[PDB]
RNA sequence: CAUUGGUGAGCAGCGAAGGAUUUGGUGGAUUACUAGCUAAUAGCAAUCUAUUUCAAAGAAUUCAAACUUGGGGGAAUGCCUUGUUGA
């Protein structure tokens, strides 16, 4: 499959895919690392600019993502890797045939956990190494002492301990010594997330049913039980800026807070993300700020902010709803036609079967848009169709784009599947135009054109 | 001065573009610290009296009368 | 941003501090009661010599106010100031002027009050430092000259936004615009912080609670249009009601039962939920005044939601609840009366609990049946259950009598469900 | 108390003036090598001055009416509306329609 | 960067010019706080000045 | 190792909300004069912002765009006259932001600095020459080449 | 009669559980994306201090500089330059 003409440059268009992504301190600063497939980029939370992508992309899809300070650890199909800068800086290999889920990295004990019940160690052969890259030992968890390893979790202040939840339980670990040193009860719900908290000793458990059981470590006995409706669980964090909020996110597109000092709900958001792509994946907030960070299997990252309160007094009552900020994102769907939009190979319009129509940067990554379906309105003076209801543009099967005369009229023409007129689309404002073209025999549109000069187009029944 | 249609919006303050803003002065030397710009040195006799950026134009085009070519005198030269 | 925003957030901040003897006169002539000359030139003794005799007056009314005369109104409270104090001390100067505030509330038609709040004015800028608290302890006053001089000193919060036309205004604020204030949704919740710190520290009173209802029960009727805007409305007016039943007070009960009621009837809601609403009603009723009001209630409450299961069986545990805390002869003498409200969803959903769970006191329903006049499906879902109970209870002729009401009005009624469970000539037979 | 002893914690010596991070940690200045058991004690301080103690934690514990029922049903209910029973009879004020 | 720093005469704030603005670090003993009110008075009225 | 971040808590809110953090991204390294009196605050952009900044208090008493790169601006005998210091000249200005003389003199003003009890105002720039300047009467009083 | 003038009453037509204006705030682009800080071949990011001092290096216009003056006329007191007493 190899070529003497072409070789592949990245994939243009793509933000992420449903994994669970990680984020990682850095100074000040943040950097929200995802994976898209094969390879995985590295996004800025300031900003939400592409960073840095792999250099050379992974064998196999990547299964599970970590990042400390500065090296992103990199799980796919049987080795987990360390990563700099997008440089494969090392390699780690599991002397296993079994696929990596997850992957916990505390202190000089790099912890990947297969699929299997096998969590593997790792330690620093020096106490000043910057990974972990000798084989310590390998746990084991067997069918007695719990189901599969739905997570691993380091909880804070724990001296060489390892938090592991099954599906039924949840198990310590001291990975110094390799032995068992606490057993939780059986809880009767499928455990599907986990989550340290800024109090110490205290864990945070999602299950399949609508509660957050809130495991306190010490005693070994919950504490809050906080009950949501019928909803599977996704994504659990804290707000550790100091003001006591929860955020649990569904997989069915929600994003539910919850004031633990009240005990109460503060906003429900709705359809954050799709229900068809696995919703809520990963949503954390930064460490400190009130900002959340939400992604799913949409190919979509979006940024909330809870703004300060109103009430200059009263404060920690009247808190303010989450508002959107920065998000990047592409396509639900895999895009059905692609055209270029100058001659400058700058700026790529591709229409998909999300119904939509996004204009890509080939240049700078974070120049990608997506083109408004608001419609003008009509100068007749009478009210257009349509629904009032809103909803997207059909499909677009057929394109055409003259960049001659772009700005002072429309200079696009899109073909929708099964639309007996073709749209008009500017480039340069970046909105559908105020022209449809039918096609005035009752026909379908299957291929439409340009005049070079930009002036006429070509419409074909 | 006119390559651009599209002027960037992080350029205007609350008063005054940002590049217009005569910065000579944070210049360590002395020579091009000095300005004898006039007031009305549209297309003058230097570029230290023009006080703005040049502009761009083309102002005589002719083709060539042999290899298929033709030659523009621009304000980046020929 | 710019520089002149970030310097009214420095303005906002330091507005209180004098640096001037014009910041001082600007200050300082802030004045409940004198006017804008003779606030500028007295001392703080001599307010503070009036401020004594003010709260002398007030211990005398009620004696809570004797606390706050070694804590706020000592001598030693004149050289200290909010604007030279750290933030550790000035977060307990802040909840106590918030406790003198909720104490003062309800005394505020006297002239003693208003000569004790003054002082607090002038020593401890609470007209710019803490000017939400103060906005609410005096909200139902505004008919009243106070809140017109209130509005005139104060600077008012961004929340408090709807009243920013009536500040040193000769017309008083008006009915409509306490509405438009209520209808902020972000302001419910900061009155229901203020109503649960209210109930918390029991004294809570009723002009203040007539006008809480007065408000809460058109924010929902002026929202009774989108449906958007009551879902997000829910869960205030229910955690109020919720807290306004949990209070032992005469007067919370009723005033949750008139939120209770006219927010179900602009809004139907899921059984469960009003389920819930029972036994909060039912739990703390012990007034006697509240009685009659929590009945009608539960009345209104009932007819409210639509559905099948509407007038099914209650859980056995809100079912001994009310026969606990209503007898059977205190609804049948609520029926007597010849107003008659529509009980008529609650009744044959308590029978149907009657036949479900005693099994005894089937006298009742012979006089409930013939004092209340029913609808045709409650009928029948009365007499299926009934038939029911003549499968299983060892039948004694009280049921005979019952069925015998049964057949003497109706009688096609009573015939056709017995040709849907068994044989019309069957009943002799098992009655 | 404490549901779990770790055995293999008590014996461990960490260094401490080692690591700019833990060099914190120290109360005096003649001390460099401490046990886990006060490293562990040591460091769950530094934590709680890093982040707070919310009150919650602390104050909540879940371990013939009652009063807390609407309150604890808003919890679990999210949606209000009677519109899951389909009524038979239509709600007023407002109609659902679609056109073909 | 910082550009310079000034200390106010009569409290115990240093102002260190930096490039994005303008911050007042606090500082415990820098003023003097006794000033005199026939040289400088930072509380100075219109018809004082 | 004690920081402003845990200053603010411990010290008394009137000193702790004159803890002024601005913010003014868009131009040059500000150079910071207070009045002689701690009263008034007088900004410096390289590029070119010069405020005359009431500081106790949010107002702002003069704001004021000069294209030239400012270097160095100082008050003189009061918060009302200030003077800063241009590209090639050194104006001075009034509480208003209005221009009072344009300094033919002082023909290089890196460092600008004020002396009080003399009615002094002295310049030295990237020229060798020291000048002394009489805000009272006009008079360039002295004129040293150093 | 034209109105190529304004103000109002309607109709034809346009017409999927509203539609027109007008406006505040925020976010993303408006040049082509290699991450924060520091004393930086490394460390921190929960810190650089009970490890940051010594040593080494480091001095010409032999004692150098307004290349930055609106113009005319002066320049008493100034200032500059060159000649005139005593260590």
């Amino acid at each position: 499959k190899n070529s003497k003409i072409f070789s592949p440059f990245r994939i243009i268009g793509n933000v992420s895919n449903g994994v669970p992504f990680a984020t990682g301190t850095l100074g000040s600063t943040f950097y929200i690392v995802t994976c898209v497939g094969k390879t995985f980029q590295i996004y800025d939370a300031n900003t939400l600019h592409l960073l840095f992508v792999s250099e050379k992309e992974t064998p196999s899809s990547i299964v599970a993502l970590s990042a400390h300070f500065h090296y992103v650890y990199a799980a796919y199909e049987n080795k987990v890797g360390i990563y700099k800068r997008g440089i494969e800086e090392h390699l780690l290999e599991l002397e296993t045939d079994a696929n990596v889920e997850h992957l916990c990295i505390f202190g000089d004990y790099l912890c990947a956990s297969t699929d299997d019940n096998s969590i593997f160690i790792y330690k620093k052969s020096d106490p000043q190494d910057k990974y972990p890259s000798e084989f310590y030992t390998k746990l084991t968890v067997t069918e007695i002492q719990g189901g599969e390893i739905v997570s691993l979790q380091h909880l804070a202040t724990y001296l060489n301990k390892l938090t592991v939840v099954t599906k039924s339980n949840v198990l310590l670990f001291n990975v110094r010594t390799g032995k068992l040193v606490f057993t939780s009860n059986e809880f009767p719900d499928q455990i599907t997330t986990a989550e340290p908290a800024p109090v110490l000793d205290i864990i945070a458990l999602g299950t399949v049913t609508g509660e957050v059981i809130m495991f306190n470590m010490r005693k070994g006995k919950r504490i809050r039980t906080i009950k949501i409706p019928q909803s599977r669980i996704s994504s659990l964090s804290f707000r550790t800026d100091g003001s006591s909020h929860l955020s649990v996110g569904t997989s069915s597109g929600d994003l539910i807070f919850y004031d633990l000092d009240r005990r109460s709900r503060i906003h429900v958001l709705k359809n954050i993300h799709r229900e068809s792509y696995g919703g809520v994946t990963q949503a954390t907030f930064l460490n400190g700020q009130p900002i959340i960070v939400t992604s799913g299997g949409d190919n979509s990252l979006k940024e909330y902010v809870f703004d300060p309160s109103l009430s200059q007094g009263s404060g920690d009552v009247v808190v303010q709803p989450p508002r959107y900020l920065r998000s990047r994102g592409g396509h639900s769907q895999p895009p059905s036609y692609i055209a270029f939009a100058d001659s400058q190979s700058h700026f790529m319009l591709s229409a998909s079967k999300d119904r939509s129509l996004w204009s890509f940067s080939l240049r700078k990554d974070a120049q990608s848009q997506e083109m408004s379906q608001r419609l003008h309105k009509k100068q007749d003076g009478g009210r257009v169709g349509g629904s009032t209801i809103k909803s997207k543009f059909p499909e677009i099967v057929a394109l055409a784009i003259e960049n001659a005369r772009i700005g002072e009229w429309e200079n696009i023409i899109t073909a929708h599947k099964d639309e007996k007129f073709a749209r008009t689309w500017d480039m340069r404002n970046k909105r559908v135009g105020r022209w449809t073209f039918d096609t005035t025999d009752d026909g379908f549109v299957k291929s439409v054109a340009m005049s070079q000069c930009g002036n006429f187009g070509f419409i074909g029944s | 001065n006119g390559t651009l249609e599209f002027l960037n919006s992080k350029k205007m303050t609350e008063a005054g573009s940002l590049d217009l803003i005569d910065d000579a002065g944070e210049n360590s030397d002395l020579e091009d610290r000095i300005d004898n710009s006039l007031p009305g040195s549209q297309r003058g006799g230097d570029l230290s009296t023009r006080k703005m950026r040049p502009e761009v134009r083309v102002t005589s085009v002719q083709f060539s009368p042999t290899a298929n070519a033709f030659a523009a005198a621009s304000t980046e030269g020929l | 941003s710019s520089l002149s925003d970030q310097l009214a957030q420095v303005a906002s901040n330091n507005a209180t501090v004098a640096l001037d003897r014009k910041r001082r006169q600007k200050l300082h002539s802030a004045s409940l009661i004198y006017n804008s000359k003779t606030a500028a030139t007295q001392d703080y003794d001599f307010i503070f010599e009036n401020a004594s005799k003010a709260l002398e007056e007030l211990s005398q009314i009620e004696p809570k106010f004797a606390i706050f005369s070694r804590t706020l109104f000592s001598e030693s409270s004149i050289s200290l100031d909010r604007n030279v104090q750290t933030k550790e001390e000035i977060k307990d100067l802040d909840n106590a002027i918030n406790a003198y505030l909720l104490l003062a509330s309800s005394k505020w038609y006297l002239a003693p009050t208003l000569h004790a709040t003054e002082w607090l004015v002038r020593r401890f800028q609470i007209h710019v430092k803490n000017t939400e608290m103060l906005l609410l302890s005096t909200l139902n006053y505004y008919q009243t000259p106070v809140f017109k001089r209130i509005l005139s000193i104060i600077k008012l919060p961004p929340l408090f936004n709807c009243l920013s036309n009536f500040v040193r205004s000769e017309k008083p604020p008006t009915a409509l615009t306490m509405i438009k204030l209520f209808n902020d949704m972000d302001f419910l919740k900061l009155y229901t912080s203020y109503l649960d710190q209210c109930i918390k520290h029991n004294a809570t009173y009723t002009n203040q609670l007539l006008f809480t209802t007065c408000c809460f029960i058109n924010v929902v009727a002026f929202n009774s249009n989108n449906d958007e805007k009551l879902n997000q409305l829910v869960p205030i007016l229910l955690e109020i009601s919720a807290k306004l039943l949990a209070s032992k007070s005469k007067d919370c009960q009723i005033a949750a039962h008139t939120i209770l009621v006219v927010f179900a009837t602009a809004l139907p809601l899921k059984k469960t939920i009003i389920l819930a609403a029972m036994e909060t009603i039912l739990s703390n009723l012990d007034a006697k005044e509240a009685k009659h009001s929590a009945l009608l209630t539960i009345c209104k409450l009932f007819q409210t939601l639509k559905g099948q299961g509407n007038v099914d069986q209650l859980p056995s545990k809100i079912f001994k609840l009310f026969d606990s805390k209503f007898d059977t002869v205190s609804i049948l003498t609520f029926l007597d009366k010849e107003d008659k409200p529509v009980c008529d969803k609650f009744i044959t959903s308590y029978t149907r609990s009657i036949a479900r769970y005693d099994r005894s006191k089937l006298n009742i329903i012979l006089s409930l049946l013939k004092k209340i006049r029913l609808e045709r499906y409650e009928v029948r879902l009365i007499i299926t259950d009934l038939i029911y109970l003549s499968e299983i209870l060892e039948d004694k002729s009280q049921l005979v009598e019952l069925f015998e009401y049964f057949i003497s009005i109706n009688e096609d009624l009573v015939l056709k469900c017995l040709k849907s469970l068994g044989l019309t000539g069957x009943x002799x037979x098992x009655x | 108390e404490a549901a779990w002893i770790d055995s293999d914690d008590e014996k461990i010596k960490v260094p401490i003036l080692v690591t700019n991070k833990t060099k914190k940690l120290r109360t005096s200045y003649n001390e460099s090598k401490i046990n886990g058991v006060h490293y562990i004690n040591r460091l769950r301080s530094q934590f709680e001055k890093i982040y707070p103690r919310p009150k919650w934690v602390d104050d909540e514990s879940d371990s013939n009416g009652d009063i807390n029922a609407l309150t604890k049903i808003l919890s679990t209910t999210y949606n209000y509306k009677d519109t899951l029973s389909n009524s038979k009879l239509l709600p007023p004020k407002k109609l659902d329609i679609v056109r073909l | 960067k910082v550009e310079n720093l000034g200390f106010v005469p009569f409290e115990d704030l240093l102002g260190v010019g930096h490039q994005t603005g303008i911050t007042n670090l606090i500082v415990p003993g820098a003023g003097e706080a006794n000033y005199d009110a026939l040289e400088l008075n930072p509380f100075e009225t219109k018809k004082q000045r | 190792k004690v920081q402003q971040s845990e200053i603010k808590s411990s010290v008394d809110v009137s000193t702790a909300n004159k803890a002024l953090d601005l913010s003014l991204k868009e131009f040059g390294p500000y150079h910071i004069k207070y009045a002689k009196n701690g009263t008034h605050l007088l900004i410096t952009g390289r590029k070119g912002h010069v405020a005359s900044m009431d500081w106790r208090k949010g107002q702002l008493r003069a704001e004021l765009f000069l294209n030239e790169t400012c270097h160095s601006a100082t008050y003189l005998q009061n918060e009302q006259y200030f003077a800063v210091a241009q590209k090639k000249y050194t104006f001075i200005y009034d509480h208003e932001g209005t221009e009072l003389h344009r300094l033919k003199q002082h023909i290089e003003a890196r460092h600008l600095d004020f002396l009080p009890y003399h009615y002094l105002l002295v310049t030295a720039g990237e020229t060798g020459w020291l000048k002394y300047h009489d805000v009272s009467t006009g008079q360039l009083v002295s004129e040293l080449r150093t």
